[PDB]
């Protein structure tokens, strides 16, 4: 069997930038490689076909290059919709094997986080339950910490962090926090405090609630 | 325009099997081959095999020949896999594709397959109110399978929408929605998430009110 | 060392996805394992042969032989004497 090697497993560009996503074969492979696009949460759109030759309705900016073993996807002038995953694949013989995979990140100009805190709703509260959510929105690099405090001091278990895929027009992350904890345990504290840390300041943004 | 049709999503029991479509048209059906891929998350993409409606010619990679039984039916231009004795590495997105010496070109959307002898369970809805734009959204907790599909005053309120991805407690998926409204919009107009469960056949609104 | 018995047709000739030829074929002779004897001749034709020098393994084996015939009319003979397997092949 043969062998794709995409050893590029991360990539960040920033826009109008040139990349060149290299794929390794195993064996003597000729040009039956092709390059596939997979924006997240999407179906795979075929970019390159025989090693060289672009697709209809593929832009310019994207070139296949290479016979044998050593194959290359390059994208000159790197738009922010070019966020996705790319990979080779081997049609030489059966069975036909795919390339690792190359997340491709698109850099841009650091965006501070929106943060927004929400306490649980009565609906919850009469279930026995209290969740306690916080939204840290539009921010640049995908590196963020989110901390929680309940009366001052610090809250770790119970809390569910979930990023969302890099935004295919303005380029930024965005992030939830769920602190999950009883009713009880809710009704027995006042003061509940959600603090973001990211390097757009110096000093934590802190959005807090009480009780009262 | 081609167009490869695949059920979003299957939900299977452990040691049971799956019968998935792949719905071809826009094109000849019986002069390309048809392919089918698997997905595992976070993880590449593998080459299960391949059929010829024009012949009914098959190959498959050895990795899944006890697994996949790739059949055609011409008459419905539709492409089938069926999947076998279940395990959770069966847990995957399933993917067909049209074929050529140019290989796969036209790939169609993939059914997410999940093994487990989980009941189906519907989610519980909560509305996120706070206490120059104002922040809204909405909680979708404790339902099984996935997926489930937030829409924001009937699909006009996007493009400040931030859809989270599911996360497990307990067995059970939870996850969240955010919408970005300017301040004066909200409470003046009338903000609802209309939060879909197909597994589960609901549809739970949930009006967004102040304090 | 060359296979000197009757290989039989386990699947017949078809043509791949990727525009080459597979046979299955069945060996039901001794001398296992063994290369098999593969000629492509045309109306002999030389390095159409994609799989990687078949054998038959042990006798009652089956073995997948891919080839890229010439286009048009070709003969692919499979073993050796007269138990020697002529195919007939159309490639468009």
């Amino acid at each position: 069997d043969i062998v794709m090697t995409q050893s590029q497993k991360f990539m960040s560009t920033s826009v109008g930038d040139r990349v060149s996503i290299t794929c390794k074969a195993s064996q003597n492979v000729r040009t039956s490689v092709a390059w596939y696009q997979q924006k997240p949460g999407q179906s795979p759109k075929a970019l390159i076909y025989l090693a060289s030759n672009r697709h209809t309705g593929v832009p310019d900016r994207f070139t296949g290059s290479g016979s044998g073993t050593d194959f290359t996807l390059t994208i000159s002038n790197v738009q922010s919709e070019d966020l996705a995953d790319y990979f080779c694949l081997q049609h030489w013989t059966y069975p036909y094997t795919f390339g690792g995979g190359t997340k491709l990140e698109i850099k841009r100009a650091d965006a501070a986080p929106t943060v927004s805190i929400f306490p649980p709703s009565s609906e919850q509260l009469t279930s026995g339950g209290a969740s306690v959510v916080c939204f840290l929105n539009n921010f640049y690099p995908k590196d963020i910490n989110v901390k929680w405090k309940i009366d001052g001091s610090e809250r770790q278990n119970g809390v569910l962090n979930s990023w969302t895929d890099q935004d295919s027009k303005d380029s930024t992350y965005s992030m939830s926090s769920t602190l999950t904890l009883t009713k009880d345990e809710y009704e027995r504290h006042n003061s509940y405090t959600c603090e973001a840390t990211h390097k757009t300041s110096t000093s934590p943004i802190v959005k807090s609630f009480n009780r009262n | 325009d081609v167009q490869l049709v695949e059920p979003g999503a299957e939900l299977v029991q452990p040691g049971a099997s799956v019968k998935m479509s792949c719905k071809a048209s826009g094109y000849t059906f019986s002069s390309y081959w048809i392919n089918w891929e698997k997905q595992r998350p976070g993880k590449g993409l593998e080459w299960i095999g391949n059929i010829y409606p024009g012949s009914g010619t098959v190959n498959y990679d050895d990795k899944f020949k006890s697994k996949a039984t790739l059949t055609i039916d011409t008459s419905s231009n539709t492409a089938y896999m069926q999947l076998s004795s279940l395990t959770s590495e069966d847990s995957a997105v399933y993917y067909c594709t049209r074929g050529g010496s140019h290989a796969m070109d036209y790939w169609g959307q993939g059914t997410s397959v999940t093994v487990s002898s989980a009941k189906t369970t519907p989610p519980s809805v909560y509305p996120l109110a706070p206490g120059s734009s104002v922040t809204l959204g909405c909680l979708v907790k404790g339902y099984f399978p996935e997926s489930v599909t937030v829409t924001w005053n009937s699909g006009s309120l996007s493009s400040s929408v931030h859809t989270f991805p599911a996360l497990l407690q307990s067995g059970l998926y939870t996850m969240s929605s955010s919408v970005t409204v300017p301040s004066s919009t909200w409470p003046s107009q009338t903000v609802t998430c209309s939060v879909a469960h197909p597994a589960s056949s609901t549809t739970v609104d949930k009006k967004l009110e102040p304090r | 060392t060359m296979c000197s018995g009757k290989f039989s047709i386990d699947k017949e000739m078809a043509e791949t996805q990727h525009g080459t030829t597979v046979v299955k074929v069945k060996y039901e002779g001794a001398g296992a394992p063994c290369k098999v004897p593969i000629e492509i001749r045309d109306v002999k034709v030389v390095g159409r042969i994609i799989s990687s020098t078949p054998f038959a393994e042990y006798t009652n084996s089956v073995t997948n032989i891919e080839l890229e015939p010439p286009f048009g009319d070709s003969y692919i003979v499979i073993g050796v004497g007269d138990s020697a397997l002529t195919l007939h092949w159309f490639r468009k």
